[PDB]
C-alpha cells in the first residue's frame, strides 16, 4: 500500500515484459525448434540462470527457511547435492542427449531401447511427478507467503498467479523464457540477499545465529487439551545436531548415507533424466556451453544455505514463540495449523524486518521465484506432450499445429493445477516438503536406474528398461500408498504408522528402489533377446568417438580446457563446505 | 574446528581426482 512496493513490483514486471518483447524480437517462434528448443542457440549464461531459476522456486525460500526453523542446516543437503549432480548432467548425461538429437528424455528412451511404449509410459509418469512434485510445492508455498505477508485471498491470487504465468509461459517460448530467467535469477538472489543482510544484522551477526539458535525454544509448552498435556522436550528444543549437516546415520531426521546416496539418485532423476532441467541443457549451443551454464548452476546452488536455510533458523531466534510452537492451539492460533508453524519463517521475516521500499522487492523475488519455475513446468509439460503423446495420436501434425497443441496444453494444466490447489492445500504445515521428497524418492529412483543403465549398460535392452520402470512402479507404490493412508501427524501428535513402512527413511528407500529396478533391469535384459541397435550407438555414454553408425559434440580444447578445470574448482568449494558444516 | 574439516575434505577430494587422473591414464589409452 506504500507507493514504494507498487513501483518496485511495477519494475519486475516492466524488466519481465521487456526482455520477453526482447526475445520474441531476436528468436523465430514459428517453429517446433524455435518454440520448444529455443533453437539450441543458448550462451552458458541463459543456461545457468535458467536451470537456477527453473529449480529455485517459492517452496525454496518457504520449505528449506521452515526446515531451518524446524530442523537447523542439513536442508542445505538438498541444495548442495544438486552441485555434483550438475556436472554429472553436463560432462555425462548431456553429450549423449546431444548426439542422440532429442527434444524429450522419453524421445531419448524411444532411440536407445526401441519400443513405443517406454516413451508413453516416461512421460505420463513424468507429467504426473510435474503436478504432484513440482507444481503442488509452488502452490503451497504461493499461497503460504500470500496468506502470511500480504493477507489476501489464497485462492484468487494463486488463480490470477497461474493465469499471469500462463501467458508469459505460452506468449514467448522456451527462449524468452530462458532470457527472463536471466533477469529473474538477478532479482531472486538480489532481493533474497538483502533480505538475508537485514536477517543477520537482526541476530547480530553469522556468530550470533550459532549462539542463539540451539537456546531458541518456546515458552508456550503446556497444552489446554488432555491426552497432550505437557508436551515433550524433544519437540520444542532445538535438535542439538542443528549445526551439522552430517547426521546420525540411523536417529539422524536427515541420515547422512541417504542424505549423500539416497538424494544422489533422487536428483539424478530431477537434474539429469528429467525435461523440466534437461530442455535448459538441450537449447544449448554448444556442449562447452552447456558445461560453463552447468557451473554457473552448482555456484548459484551454494547460496541456498545462507539465503534461505540460515535465514529460516534466525526466524526462529527472532520469533520462537511464533515459529517454534508447538502447544497446537498456539499454532491454530499463529499460523491456522495446528501441527506446527515452521512454514512462517521466511514470510515472518519479510513483514517484520524489511522497510517500506524494500517489501516490494520481497513480493519480487517470490513472483520470480514462482513465475520461472511454474513457466519452466509448464513449457517443459507442454514438450514432454506435444512432441510424445500429441504425436503418438497426429504423426503427420507439422510444426503449426504442434506449437498450438502446446500452448493449449499450457492452459489445461494451468486448469488442473487449480483444480489441484485444494488437495495440495490439504497438506498441514511442513508436512509436504517431506511429501513432495518421499513422493520423488518412491518415483524417481527407477527413472534414474534407467538412464544410468541406459547410458553405461548397452547391453540393457526394451524389455529390461520397461519391466524396470513397471516393477519400480509397483514397490515405490507399495510404500507411498500405505504411507499417505496412515498420514504424517508430527512430533506432537504421531501418527501411527509401523516403523517397518515409515520407520526407514524414504531417501535410504530410494538407494533400494533404485538398486532393486537396477537388478531387475540388468535381469530381464539378460534373460531376452540382446537387440543391435541399428548398430549406432552416440545413444551410450563413451569417450571413444561416442557413436556407431550438427551431431558433433567436440568443442575447442582451450575453452573445453577452461569449463574442465572450473567444474573441479567448483567441487572443492562443494566438498570444502560439506566439509565446514558437516 | 569447522576450518580444518573443510581443508581435510577437500584434501580427500583431490587425493581422489588425481586417483581418478591416474587409473584413466595407465586403463583407457
Ligand atoms: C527435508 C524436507 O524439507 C525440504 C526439502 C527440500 C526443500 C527445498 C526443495 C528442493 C527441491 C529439489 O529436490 C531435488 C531432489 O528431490 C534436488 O535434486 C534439487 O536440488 C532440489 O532443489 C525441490 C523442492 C524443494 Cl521445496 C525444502 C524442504
Ligand atoms: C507438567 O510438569 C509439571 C512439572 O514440571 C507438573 O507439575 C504438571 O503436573 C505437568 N502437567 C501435566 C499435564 O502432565
Ligand atoms: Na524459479
Amino acid at each position: 500500500d506504500n507507493p514504494a512496493d507498487i513501483l518496485v513490483i511495477a519494475a519486475y514486471f516492466l524488466l519481465v515484459i521487456g526482455v520477453g518483447l526482447w526475445s520474441m524480437c531476436r528468436t523465430n517462434r514459428g517453429t517446433v525448434g524455435g518454440y520448444f528448443l529455443a533453437g539450441r542457440s543458448m550462451v552458458w549464461w541463459p543456461v545457468g540462470a535458467s536451470l537456477f531459476a527453473s529449480n529455485i522456486g517459492s517452496g525454496h525460500f518457504v520449505g528449506l527457511a521452515g526446515t531451518g526453523a524446524a530442523s537447523g542446516l542439513a536442508v542445505a543437503g538438498f541444495e548442495w547435492n544438486a552441485l555434483f549432480v550438475v556436472l554429472l548432467l553436463g560432462w555425462l548425461f548431456a553429450p549423449v542427449y546431444l548426439t542422440a538429437g532429442v527434444i524429450t528424455m522419453p524421445q531419448y528412451l524411444r532411440k536407445r531401447f526401441g519400443g513405443r511404449r517406454i516413451r508413453l509410459y516416461l512421460s505420463v509418469l513424468s507429467l504426473f511427478l510435474y503436478i504432484f512434485t513440482k507444481i503442488s510445492v509452488d502452490m503451497f508455498s504461493g499461497a503460504v507467503f500470500i496468506q502470511q505477508a500480504l493477507g489476501w485471498n489464497i485462492y484468487a491470487s494463486v488463480i490470477a498467479l497461474l493465469g499471469i504465468t500462463m501467458i508469459y509461459t505460452v506468449t514467448g517460448g522456451l527462449a524468452a523464457l530462458m532470457y527472463t530467467d536471466t533477469v529473474q535469477t538477478f532479482v531472486i538472489l538480489g532481493g533474497a540477499c538483502i533480505l538475508m543482510g537485514y536477517a543477520f544484522h537482526e541476530v547480530g551477526g553469522y556468530s550470533g545465529l550459532f549462539d542463539k539458535y540451539l537456546g531458541a525454544a518456546t515458552s508456550l509448552t503446556v497444552s489446554e487439551d488432555p491426552a497432550v498435556g505437557n508436551i515433550s522436550s524433544f519437540c520444542y528444543r532445538p535438535r542439538p545436531d542443528s549445526y551439522h549437516l552430517l547426521r546420525h546415520p540411523v536417529t539422524g531426521d536427515l541420515p547422512w548415507p541417504a542424505l549423500l546416496l539416497g538424494l544422489t539418485i533422487v536428483s539424478g532423476w530431477y537434474w539429469c533424466s528429467d525435461q523440466v532441467i534437461v530442455q535448459r541443457c538441450l537449447a544449448g549451443k554448444s556442449l562447452t556451453h552447456i558445461k560453463a551454464g552447468c557451473i554457473l548452476c552448482g555456484y548459484l546452488k551454494l547460496t541456498p544455505m545462507f539465503l534461505m536455510v540460515m535465514p529460516g533458523m534466525i526466524s526462529r531466534i527472532l520469533y520462537p514463540d511464533e515459529v517454534a510452537c508447538v502447544v497446537p492451539e498456539v499454532c491454530r492460533r499463529v499460523c491456522g495449523t495446528e501441527v506446527g508453524c515452521s512454514n512462517i519463517a521466511y514470510p515472518r521475516l519479510v513483514v517484520k524486518l524489511m522497510p517500506n521500499g524494500l517489501r516490494g522487492l520481497m513480493l519480487a523475488v517470490m513472483l520470480a521465484a514462482l513465475m520461472s519455475s511454474l513457466a519452466s513446468i509448464f513449457n517443459s509439460s507442454s514438450t514432454l506432450f506435444t512432441m510424445d503423446i500429441y504425436t503418438r495420436l497426429r504423426p503427420r501434425a507439422g510444426d503449426r499445429e504442434l506449437l498450438l497443441v502446446g500452448r493449449l496444453w499450457v492452459v489445461f494444466i494451468v486448469v488442473v493445477s487449480v483444480a489441484w490447489l485444494p488437495v495440495v492445500q490439504a497438506a498441514q504445515g511442513g508436512q509436504l516438503f517431506d511429501y513432495i521428497q518421499a513422493v520423488s524418492s518412491y518415483l524417481a529412483p527407477p527413472v534414474s536406474a534407467v538412464f544410468v543403465l541406459a547410458l553405461f549398460v548397452p547391453r540393457v535392452n526394451e524389455q529390461g528398461a520397461f519391466w524396470g520402470l513397471i516393477g519400480g512402479l509397483l514397490m515405490g507404490l507399495a510404500r507411498l500408498i500405505p504411507e499417505f493412508s496412515f498420514g504424517s501427524g508430527s512430533c506432537v501428535q504421531p501418527s501411527a504408522c509401523p516403523a517397518f513402512l515409515c520407520g526407514v527413511h524414504y531417501l535410504y528407500f530410494a538407494i533400494v528402489l533404485f538398486f532393486c529396478s537396477g537388478l531387475l533391469t540388468l535381469t530381464v535384459s539378460l534373460c531376452t533377446a540382446p537387440i543391435p541397435r541399428k548398430h549406432l550407438h552416440r545413444l551410450v555414454f563413451s569417450l571413444r568417438h561416442s557413436k556407431e553408425e550438427l551431431e558433433d559434440i567436440s568443442e575447442d580444447p582451450s575453452w573445453a580446457r577452461v569449463v574442465n578445470l572450473n567444474a573441479l574448482l567448483m567441487m572443492a568449494v562443494a566438498v570444502f563446505l560439506w566439509g565446514f558444516y558437516a | 574446528q569447522p576450518w580444518m574439516q573443510g581443508l581435510i575434505a577437500v584434501a580427500v577430494f583431490l587425493v581422489l581426482v588425481a586417483i581418478a587422473f591416474a587409473v584413466n591414464h595407465f586403463w583407457c589409452q
